[PDB]
RNA sequence: GAAGACGGUCGAACUUGACUAUCUAGAGGAAGUAAAAGUCGUAACAAGGUUUCCGUAGGUGAACCUGCGGAAGGAUCAUUA
RNA sequence: UAAAGUUGCUGCAGUUAAAAAGCUCGUAGUUGGAUCUCUCUCGGCCGAAGCGUUUACUUUGAAAAAAUUAGAGUGUUCAAAGCAGGCCGCCUGGAUACCGCAGCUAGGAAUAAUGGAAUAGGACCGCGGUUCUAUUUUGUUG
RNA sequence: ACGGGGAAUCAGGGUUCGAUUCCGGAGAGGGAGCCUGAGAAACGGCUACCACAUCCAAGGAAGGCAGCAGGCGCGCAAAUU
């Protein structure tokens, strides 16, 4: 179930058994990489890049075509964000709820949700510091959270 | 506490003396000497408990004070004198000589030797050092200091010394293929040929030994006492030739001996 | 990089540094002979010990100590003492009734010679037993292994 | 449920050690408060001086008068009421004499219909109550 | 969360045998699960099984011969010495005539009789009878 | 080279200051515990005759009563386009 | 102490019998998914030499006092015991096992673990370019 | 609470005990300080203080049974100068 909710959902993608490039894909690996670079230059996260490639151009999985994941490709050329995208979005949500709570001090549900969001941020940041994705002294603070977003 | 102890409780005595618990509270505390307290045999134990020449310690005292007992060619009047491995006990009045050799069960056997073999003994050397104007020295398991030894004699080798003159006659190097005896531990009393030595720097070395019947055992290097060059011994072995029998074969031999002899 | 930072002169007691020299054959500080030894058990002398200049009478390589006894290991946890560090040794102790183990640890204050520079908190260090060097110190760092999570 | 891990020995041991204090017998035998409150002080028997004879009424379901003696122990000076077991045995006891008193058989608990009495007289004047009862011995003069 | 996939596999097999079914679907599969099933099948308790290969973690469909009374896991996997094996068999097995304790030893995963034949102790995985 | 305060050391002791936990003395006050239809006087158990109980507040000549919120362990598993 | 599966590791119980915290985060603790099958010297099967990624196991091999306990033998008149006992001077015994954990040693690598290349800051090759040279030479030392 | 060897049921696991004859430690009424000696902070050695206590002609002198026996005391609880 969810880490911070009582829900137990089964919604997630079901990757097909075949790991091959589809027959309809006339796009070679290098064109896919170039489109990935262009989409990243437009200011899009790897999730958005994958969504656009799956939706408009038609790419079942970038890994099955280019052999590398989108974030790995971005890091290889060097276009990746300094901090990971999921951590960045969690920090963004924390900043949003903290800004809301300033003018809504009576919103005691917002305070609880902010506590849950910051717990998620701390867990993810600890994991990233374990794998050296973040500097060992990387700390999240309320007064500095909007400085990272 | 407060200086050395002078008594030995009978139950704290070495188990290879085969002392019984109902005789007394005390065991003969062996005097200081060339052999350690736990791996020696006091003269009273040999003269009374083994040879049965005396019934009490007073009779052992009478025998010893009659200057009848010679250990390594020297008359010893101390009844608790520690006699140990390879020590020669010569009783001239009765004309028999014994050599203290471990039996295969880890105990000093009553091993009678000819008077020709009572004129020498084998001594494992413990250290070699140079002192007093570049004069090499040699310390044995018998606490004997022999000056001017052969330069080829190194530690863990065993020399042969004549008892009358106290000088080195021959020596055996410590090497694979040489016959050896185990003087301590579980395999104490066993005789076999050295097959392999494992060196553990900073710790104890391990020597692997194989019997005549192919049984292989191991012990620490300090417990190895090489007897002869190759597989032949330089001294006479006890009734058992260093072979340790399993309890099954021991029982089988005992039953066969009971059957044959009536 | 002064070595004489104490009230008494610091020097290796074995090395004599007052030998007569030759004027026409000397231009600048020629050499100061360095005393070092190789400790046993296959431990290689670090380069910084052989070509260094530090004076450490408790150094296993350039000092008066002899390594003998237990060879242990641990992870560095504190480096707030002069030439001495605190290492932690973790182990599992068996409880027979429950057939299970419990985590336990012991901190050992060990001497770290200046031949081991840039040792970090979390590194695995191999220590050797020596004579009492202080009230609590009985081991000397013999080899420093960089942690897997290092640069 | 209980924890089942290879490294849970400390948790299991500490939980058992803490839960043992919720055992009545364990707490009684290890807290030491029941020991200081015990007039005998951990002893099986004690000697006391008979202060007076008292008759305690039996508990409600049955009616009788239980012949007891109030005794003061010599070791600690504590006051004790002890049952004199057999019949006529109260006549073998005189005021202000030494008696050997034991427990009543339930380890500090009252026994039977006698209320609040957990001690019984074994010997009086250094002769057993049974020898006096059976006539094997007479009271010393 | 799901830990000890072997426990789930054995519980599913036991539950399907209680219900009287002829086949049970086990997921996720694992090497230890396959070895335990092979030890079971060599003794005639479980019969043939097929490993379905999905590209993440296999599933196994196990035919069920009605011969199995109980299969269980032992958690944690206690280290068992050859001298403590008899106590484990007395604790776990219905009798000395039938029933097996499955150990994992450096010689592989096998039952207690084979582990005594090969003179190996190991870690207890489970049992079946 | 044979007695005795003194740059001193180890240091039992000894009075004086706080007034230290295992120990004891009095009329006390509050409470608990053992069977006792103890001088008009019933809270609960049935809808116990005001349904019971929980938390929290008052008040009482006693069980107790009352207000607020809650529970059914209720005396309703149900009440109709 | 057993009975007490009424202290439950084996092995208890927690709706109503005693009992799950009002609720949710959370650090330590505990637990954790699949997945890897002229490197080396005397004579064309040998000691040395091992960073195999340290380990945890498992199985050995040493070292672990005696007495006690288990246990072998031995008619104390039997037994508890003891370490002792015959044959018209000789034969023997005075064993063995176990001795937790932690240290020491040795196969195969199932199974908590630990993952050695990811800004490549990753074996092997030709360059010795100022240096130590079988602790520089190899007719009477240059 | 001296520690250990070890002791009290056998299902398996455990729970209790170990002052006690073997090993190690400590102490000799309580502390402290020493001489001799290889070895003692020794007490069947010494020197003090503290607590007890013996003879005295009242000046002084002499003490240390948790050694074997024996007494008293304490006790539910343990032997022959």
């Amino acid at each position: 179930g969810r880490m911070h909710a009582p829900g137990k959902g089964l919604s997630q993608s079901a990757l097909p058994y075949r790991r091959s490039v589809p027959t309809w894909l006339k796009l070679t690996s290098d064109d896919v990489k170039e489109q990935i670079y262009k989409l990243a230059k437009k200011g899009l996260t790897p999730s958005q890049i994958g969504v656009i490639l799956r939706d408009s151009h038609g790419v079942a999985q970038v890994r099955f075509v280019t052999g590398n994941k989108i974030l790995r490709i971005l890091k290889s050329k060097g276009l990746a964000p300094d901090l990971p995208e999921d951590l960045y979005h969690l920090i963004k949500k924390a900043v949003a709820v903290r800004k809301h709570l300033e003018r809504n001090r009576k919103d005691k549900d917002a305070k609880f949700r902010l506590i849950l969001i910051e717990s998620r941020i701390h867990r993810l940041a600890r994991y990233y510091k374990t794998k050296r994705v973040l500097p060992p002294n990387w700390k999240y603070e309320s007064s500095t959270a909007s400085a990272l977003v | 506490a407060r200086g050395p102890k002078k008594h030995l409780k009978r139950v704290a005595a070495p188990k290879h003396w085969m002392l019984d618990k109902l005789t007394g509270v005390f065991a003969p505390r062996p005097s200081t000497g060339p052999h350690k307290l736990r791996e020696c045999l006091p003269l009273i134990i040999f003269l009374r408990n083994r040879l049965k020449y005396a019934l009490t310690g007073d009779e052992v005292k009478k025998i010893c004070m009659q200057r009848f007992i010679k250990i390594d060619g020297k008359v010893r009047t101390d009844i608790t004198y520690p006699a140990g491995f390879m020590d020669v006990i010569s009783i001239d009045k009765t004309g028999e000589n014994f050599r203290l050799i471990y039996d295969t069960k880890g105990r000093f056997a009553v091993h009678r030797i000819t008077p020709e073999e009572a004129k020498y003994k084998l001594c494992k050397v413990r250290k070699i050092f140079v002192g007093t104007k570049g004069i090499p020295h040699l310390v044995t398991h018998d606490a004997r200091t022999i000056r001017y030894p052969d330069p080829l004699i190194k530690v863990n080798d065993t020399i042969q010394i004549d008892l009358e003159t106290g000088k080195i006659t021959d020596f055996i190097k410590f090497d694979t293929g040489n016959l050896c005896m185990v003087t301590g531990g579980a395999n104490l009393g066993r005789i076999g040929v050295i097959t392999n030595r494992e060196r553990h720097p900073g710790s104890f070395d391990v020597v692997h030994v194989k019997d005549a019947n192919g049984n292989s055992f191991a012990t620490r290097l300090s417990n190895i006492f090489v007897i002869g060059k190759g597989n032949k011994p330089w001294i006479s072995l006890p009734r058992g030739k260093g072979i340790r029998l399993t309890i099954a074969e021991e029982r089988d031999k005992r039953l066969a001996a009971k059957q044959s002899s009536g | 990089a002064d070595i004489q930072t104490e009230r008494a002169y610091q020097k290796q007691p074995t090395i004599f540094q007052n030998k007569k020299r030759v004027l026409l054959g000397e231009t600048g500080k020629e050499k100061l002979p360095r005393y070092y030894k190789n400790i046993g058990l296959g431990f290689k002398t670090p380069k910084e010990a052989i070509e260094g200049t530090y004076i450490d009478k408790k150094c296993p390589f350039t000092g008066n100590v002899s390594i003998r006894g237990r060879i242990l290991s641990g992870v560095v946890t504190k480096m707030k003492m002069q030439r001495t560090i605190v290492i932690r040794r973790d182990y599992l102790h068996y409880i027979r009734k429950y057939n299970r183990f419990e985590k336990r640890h012991k901190n050992m204050s060990v001497h770290l010679s200046p031949c081991f520079r840039d040792v970090q908190i979390g590194d695995i260090v191999t220590v050797g037993e020596c004579r009492p060097l202080s009230k609590t110190v009985r081991f000397n760092v013999l080899k420093v292994t960089k942690a897997a999570g290092t640069k | 449920g209980k924890c089942r891990g290879l490294r849970t020995a400390r948790k299991l041991r500490s939980h058992r050690r803490d839960q043992k204090w919720h055992d009545k017998q364990y707490k009684k035998a290890h807290l030491g408060t029941a020991l200081k409150a015990n007039p005998f002080g951990g002893a099986s028997h004690a000697k006391g001086i008979v202060l007076e004879k008292v008759g305690v009424e039996a508990k409600q379901p049955n009616s009788a008068i239980r012949k007891c003696v109030r005794v003061q122990l010599i070791k600690n000076g504590k006051k004790i009421t002890a049952f004199v077991p057999n019949d006529g045995c109260l006549n073998f006891i005189e005021e202000n004499d030494e008696v050997l008193v034991a427990g009543f058989g339930r380890k500090g608990h009252a026994v039977g219909d006698i209320p609040g009495v957990r001690f019984k007289v074994v010997k009086v004047a250094n002769v057993s109550l049974l020898a006096l009862y059976k006539g094997k011995k007479e009271r010393p003069r | 969360v799901r830990m000890n996939v072997l426990a789930d596999a054995l519980k599913s097999i036991n539950n399907a045998e209680k219900r009287g079914k002829r086949q049970v679907l086990i997921r996720p599969c694992s090497k230890v699960i396959v070895r335990f099933l092979t030890v079971m099948m060599k003794h005639g308790y479980i019969g043939e099984f097929e490993i379905i290969d999905d590209h993440r973690a296999g599933k196994i469909v196990v035919n069920l011969t009605g011969r199995l009374n109980k299969c269980g896991v032992i958690s944690p996997r206690f280290d068992v010495q050859l001298k403590d094996l008899e106590k484990w068999q007395n604790n776990l097995l219905p009798s000395r005539q039938f029933g097996f304790i499955v150990l994992t030893t450096s010689a592989g995963i096998m039952d207690h009789e084979e582990a005594r034949r090969k003179h190996t102790g190991g870690k207890i995985l489970g049992f079946f009878f």
